[PDB]
């Protein structure tokens, strides 16, 4: 799978037609960093986009389902194939960081 | 000058001027001197893009396009056309009158067909009410079109009732009328372009042209209160005019040919608002009921004249210019001849050099004028009579070449 | 930001209404085809007979049978866009 | 004149209307972006197997023949169940019944242009 | 199919916290409750000894829960359930529709008030599709006690004849028809002991579809062209109304 | 079929073609596994063209 | 079936059947119980045996139909380019000029690459030595393609070596040349076969008339040795030419207005071979590949012309049609001016008649003759044919009032 | 030119193209010793049942006429789906589209060697 | 006068044709394949003296053929010829310089010409007078057809 690759920023590309394309296992890369990113009933062409952000980060009690909608999210994905995700701080202010680690369908030929 | 709808019309930017404005835009945005352009991955794409805006804007240029009378060529045509209240006319099956003889007079419904000529069916809607005399019924091709046939007996006896004896009929065809092509629908409809004007001097021409069976057509009203005039027609080519007539005050006047008189009495007695002259006394009736609930007839009768056809002399040189590749009289000929002319219309040499040429032509034309009696030309218009509609025969059309 | 801009622009999701280069370029497909827009709102506005000058009011003459050319001199309505000669009609006229 | 049933507020439906001189494709198209119902037929007579030229994008509106200039002996016009004699323009005009939509028999044309037609 | 399309579409259903019940009528107590999941794997020895595999038909699971419903539940933790947004003007894209007048404009604003009042019924049903009872909601009669909340919200929902979304802990499975419910009442406990069999109703899409699930507002936009059946219109009696007066002429 | 504008009428071209015609461009610009959905940029902005 | 090659081709023999054929052999040899599995030593080399004969018959597959010009992939540089006569232009590696700012002296090893900002991966090709500071120091590519350095990005390296501060590109980098692909170089060595599109008259003006930005253009040859003559052209008129004319011994000669000048060159270079007459010379430029990856410039001269000038006079006489009113002598010369011609047409008078009637005027030409300047006044054909861009302009038309 | 539908991975398979003027045996090989597709053809003519001499052992290229020589009015020829025009040389080269085989109709070899044929 | 008369329209009358016939072409032996390959193995040449040859031998209906070429400024002289078997030569003619000439007998004199117009780059000579017209659109977006006349 090809998908124009996104600079630091996350602004778009263009120019280098060909060029500005990931490759591999890091176009799987950069589809799973912005899944997680879509929001669900923004996209009026996909209204279950994604994992449906404004009523989980509104909500209380809801980690367990923020995790198991992300792994939906990862999982779902042309090119991974299992995940090993947790949370690895607890809210230091307000906000949680979460770890996220898969193992793309690449690194498997052995 | 992109996509500008200005007082010069409609000027939709040529695929180049679309393709700078994306890659300029594109340019900005991204890069000022460094995303490439052409022949390029990312080049294709902006074409791919301005395939699809070009796409809707030649769109544009094709709709305006057919906001044009003169060019519109198509349904447009026709919903241009609905601006006023005229449409194409259809298509109307060939009448057929014959005489049939059957030994008893019953009952006859829709089956029949006849003339195996031509693989054809004329089939009818009517009984038959005398007895083994030639009594005449109508028959209707099955073919609409300009479909006729010759007087032969070659009936196929489709389903007969008894099937009594040949049916050969006099010899008289009416045509029927092929599907209006547009062609002839652009001249129609620019020239009854004042259709649902109810009896004014166009209103007579738009809904006569309407007929089933008209051909040419003119209108002409004396508005004044002298007589002997002519202010209103039905083309403005001759309201130059200054040429005798013998007519009377606020009276109209309709020269027709070819429509039945039950149909253009209809038309002239629901649309006419004065004196009438004619010859031809086309009629009208209509059923009216009294406030005391009764019923009657009114008789309209009012009067039409059909033209006095005649003929037209043409004095043409022509001079081809090839070294040994003379001119084909026969061909000029048959072009010269095939001009349709309206009702009474000024033939002037200034239209019908235009007529004589064809389509690969070798020929100039340097002396060409027209004449009414065979001689004396003169070297402009002249007149065919306000009733008079002309042609130009194959025989009368004279072409003089010059050798080179 | 006018109204075509504004609600076409919510179909850019939102990993992508915020990044600059991003937002214009989807602006610039949208103005793209916003030109089109306008257009098609705009010709009834500038076709009919009021708000018509020069080769749209000629075409109108052709749809009505009605050519500038009347062949008579009027004189000129003095109370530039476009001049004809002396025997035809200035545009207000016709 | 006769009424065409099943219209549905789904945007681009098609109904083979089967009568008597020969049969039509009613492609019911609805504009959204601008509220309007396109039409379009393709009217094969009944005595060929090629069908006539298509007609193409007209709009469904109240009291008006819709395809006269084609010159085939059918058309369609709608009225409003209303009088607010407003031209269908929602999705669902055909389903509640606000409008609905007339398919004007041969026979009907016969009274409407006066004369026959192929 | 394929082995890769287990695990995608087995996470496809992900339990939310706030544990809807049968479909939001979550004030019961889940004495028992089962999925069953069947496979036809067709009998004899498969033919080739090389390539002669997918033979395993997958097939509808359905899902069992027998609970009790008494006129005091008290439940334990768990989350409010909140209304669903309308999320139908998500993609309304005006703007584009023509200029016209007023009172050309208010006649469409009668008209859609006019059909509003015979339409948005429906419209709530299919915005709350899945989830029934904020559809029927909270009965809000104090007459009614527990059980008649519970009998008259299952009546609703076995009469409504459209698919509810049921969950058993660890899944929330999407669209379950109600199979069969059989409420009993012992005569030595005032409850009632019910048995309620749901069949899920899988249905994949067979045609080209870019979009899997647009809004309301883009969802007729993009439908592909559907299709119905001929008719004949000429052999109509329930609408033959006149042709209109203005057309005799015309 | 797709959008022709001839003697005929008008014939609109729907959505679902309008974006396989696109897609299958990009597919000839740039290469036949390029991911072109909800997320992806061509993706994007394939859907916003063929809106 | 088993291996044929005969006038039917080659008939590669499939595993089974050559195994097959393998055993029932070993068993006519030894005897009909040989163990012949995995294990057996005799198992053990039917199968590499057979394994042997159908990898080999594959790579006698791969020779014949390699051997076909047609079909073939790497000696298709071989089989048909150095036998066909074509070249497979070898590839090349984009070289890249690049500052590199170092702390510590040290040698860069052989192959460490860094990255530029589109993951492209460029490699020094060999050891180098970099100094206390910055090092303009030349990366190849990794990708033997087209490969664009744009200049002024950020380069992350992929084999990292201690001591780099700032990888920075001044300049950008000279592409490599990609391969003709090898879809593309048949297709190239195809396109020799079939014959060309047009004649080799019509060829010129077919493929020099999509050039962006022409509107009119003609081309007369002279292909007989006769010098001044003309055999053939682009104008159906010239048939006899009836004027003398100055053009080259045995030569082509093109008249364009309005053209892309560098692009009319390129045409011409494309189509051509031989003498071209005219006054502006116009060249394309080509580049020819030496063996070794080097450029040799060749510049293509031909020579153009390029007229404007043709003042068409026309003079006329208005009769009118009502006594009093006037005609317009104003807009007949702008409908007449409206009306443009080709290069080098024979323009013709009895056409221009035409050319002079206004929508609805009481106007009526006669007696319209056409002069170039002289007074000559010819009735038709007042143009010679070379160099003819002509046409009216509003200050020309002589027209004459007649009042009625 | 229209697609030869189900080509698959596996190494030796035969297609039976059934056409107008008879029809043929694509038997399709693939070498991977060498990494090429050979085809095969037996096109037995509409109007007989001993089928025309074989072809045996082409390979399959992009844009290009294969049984051309061999004067029966088809043959086929496979384009790239990428740009890379390489020849068909993986065995699953086929099944995901990289590069697709397309069956030239009798009617497009007329407009190919501008004449009928057998 | 032996018709089989199939599904006829009507079955009019019988319809005797004058004698003369088109032989009609066998597919092409390999024997004969060798001799005109290797005889015109410059096809691909497009206009060059053995590129008239070999796509003219291509003609439905040519059955022998020559082809002459005149390249020095020199008149009455031959120098480029289809088959070098003349080139020895010294034996007399008449042609102009720069000049071609194809000699040809059984092709179609449309397709003779189409293949002459499309392939000649000088002067002609010869007495049959093939033609050839070719479709062309002007700049301005016009029709036309030009006349190649050649002998």
């Amino acid at each position: 799978m090809r998908v124009r690759t996104l600079d630091d920023n996350g602004d778009w590309t263009f120019g280098r037609g060909k060029a500005d394309y990931i490759t591999s296992k890091k176009a799987i890369a950069q589809t799973v960093s912005t899944r997680i990113k879509s929001w669900a009933n923004d996209n009026p062409l996909a209204m279950n986009a994604n994992i449906d952000w404004k009523d989980l980060l509104g909500r209380k009690g809801t980690e367990d389902t923020i995790l198991r909608e992300i792994e939906r999210v990862v999982v779902q994905t042309d090119g991974v194939i299992r995940v090993t995700e947790l949370e690895v701080i607890k809210t230091e202010k307000r906000v949680q960081s979460i770890l996220l680690s898969y193992d793309t369908i690449y690194d498997d030929s052995e | 000058m992109s996509l500008t709808f200005n007082e010069n019309g409609v000027q939709t930017n040529t695929f180049s001027e679309l393709r700078a404005l994306l890659e300029a835009g594109y340019r900005e945005i991204y890069g000022t001197d460094i995303v490439t352009d052409q022949e390029s991955p990312d080049g294709q794409r902006i074409n791919l893009e301005t395939l699809l805006r070009f796409d809707i804007e030649s769109a544009f240029s094709w709709l305006y396009s057919n906001l044009d009378p003169d060019l519109n060529t198509g349904d447009m045509q026709q919903i241009i056309g609905k601006l006023s209240g005229l449409v194409l006319l259809p298509a109307s099956r060939s009448q057929w009158d014959v005489t049939i003889n059957m030994s008893r007079a019953k009952t006859l419904p829709a089956g029949y067909t006849i003339t195996d000529e031509n693989n054809q069916n004329w089939f009818l809607d009517s009984d038959v009410d005398v007895l083994i005399g030639d009594n005449e019924v109508t028959f209707l091709s099955s073919l609409w079109g300009s479909i006729s046939g010759i007087s032969g007996s070659s009936f196929t006896q489709a389903t007969p009732e008894i099937g009594v004896v040949s049916i050969s009929a006099s010899a008289d065809a009416i045509q029927g009328r092929e599907e209006e092509t547009p062609e002839q629908f652009r001249l129609r409809r620019q020239r009854s372009t004042e259709n649902p004007a109810q009896s004014t001097i166009g209103s007579i021409y738009a809904k006569l042209a309407q007929i089933n069976g008209v051909t040419d057509l003119q209108v002409y009203d004396n508005s004044s209160d002298t007589p002997d005039q002519i202010t209103g027609s039905s083309n403005p080519d001759i309201l130059n005019g200054s040429e005798p007539v013998t007519i009377g005050a606020h009276t109209m006047w309709v020269v027709i040919e070819g429509g039945s008189l039950d149909d253009i009495g209809e038309v002239v007695a629901k649309h006419r608002l004065g004196n009438t002259k004619g010859s031809v006394q086309v009629s009208y009736i209509d059923t009216l009921t009294k406030p005391n609930g009764d019923d009657f007839q009114i008789v309209n009768l009012h009067n039409i004249d059909r033209p006095v056809l005649g003929d037209l002399y043409v004095r043409l040189t022509a001079t081809q210019k090839v070294s040994g590749s003379p001119i084909d009289t026969d061909a000029i000929k048959n072009k010269l001849s095939l001009v349709d002319f309206e009702i009474g219309q000024y033939v002037d040499a200034d239209a019908l050099y235009q007529q004589s040429l064809i389509t690969n032509s070798n020929y100039n034309v340097t002396d060409l004028e027209v004449s009414l009696n065979g001689i004396d030309w003169t070297d402009g218009r002249v007149f065919s009579g306000y009733d008079g509609k002309l042609s130009i025969s194959t025989s009368n059309v004279t072409i003089t070449t010059v050798p080179v | 930001m006018s109204d075509f801009l504004n609600q076409y622009l919510l179909y850019l999701i939102k990993q992508y209404y915020e990044k600059p280069k991003a937002n214009a370029e989807a602006q610039l497909l949208i103005s793209t085809w916003e030109t089109y827009a306008d257009f098609i709102a705009n010709f009834g506005n500038n076709f009919d007979i009021d708000n018509a000058e020069g080769e749209v009011l000629d075409l109108i003459g052709r749809i009505l049978d009605l050519s500038r050319q009347v062949n008579d001199v009027i004189p000129a309505s003095f109370f530039t866009s476009k001049v004809y000669t002396d025997y035809q009609l200035t545009d207000t006229q016709y | 004149m006769n009424l065409i049933e099943n219209i549905t507020s789904e945007y681009i439906q098609t109904h083979a209307l089967e009568f008597s001189r020969g049969f039509a494709v009613l492609t019911l198209i609805y504009e959204q972006a601008v509220q309007m119902w396109k039409m379009n037929v393709v009217y094969t007579r009944a005595g060929d197997e090629e069908p006539q030229p298509p007609i193409y994008g007209v709009k469904l509106a109240l009291s008006t023949t819709h395809i006269k200039h084609r010159n085939w002996p059918f058309d369609f016009t709608v009225i409003d169940t209303t009088n607010n004699g407003m031209d269908p323009y929602r999705a669902d005009d055909f389903e509640t019944g606000r409008c609905q939509l007339y398919f004007i028999t041969p026979e009907e044309m016969i009274q409407v242009r006066g004369v026959d037609v192929q | 199919m394929s082995l890769v399309n287990g695990m995608v579409e087995s996470l496809n259903n992900t339990k939310s916290e706030t544990e809807i019940g049968i479909g939001g009528y979550r004030l019961f107590a889940r004495v028992r409750e089962t999925v069953n999941y069947r496979n036809i794997v067709p009998t004899d020895t498969l033919e080739d000894g090389s390539s002669s595999t997918d033979d395993i038909i997958n097939e509808p699971i359905t899902v069992s829960i027998e609970g009790v419903v008494s006129n005091l539940f008290v439940e334990e933790r768990q989350y409010p359930q909140l209304v669903s947004r309308d999320f139908s003007a998500v993609g309304e894209i005006t703007a584009l529709l023509p200029a016209k007048s007023q009172q050309q404009i208010q006649r469409i604003s009668q008209i859609d008030s006019q059909i509003r009042d015979a339409v948005l019924a429906a419209e709530r049903a299919e915005r709350l599709a899945g989830k029934p009872y904020e559809f029927f909601g909270n009965s809000g009669n104090s007459a009614k006690t527990e059980q008649e909340k519970f009998i008259d919200f299952m009546e609703a929902l076995y009469f409504s004849r459209r698919p509810t979304e049921v969950s058993v802990n660890f899944r929330d499975y999407k669209n379950m028809a109600l199979v069969s419910f059989i409420p009993v009442r012992d005569n030595n406990t005032k409850d009632t002991r019910f048995t309620a069999d749901f069949q899920q109703i899988n249905y994949s899409t067979l045609v080209y579809t870019p979009v899997s699930s647009p809004s309301k507002s883009v969802s007729g936009k993009v439908s592909d062209a559907s299709n119905k059946g001929g008719q004949n219109p000429e052999s109509n009696e329930t609408g033959e109304r006149s042709l209109l007066s203005s057309l005799v002429g015309g």
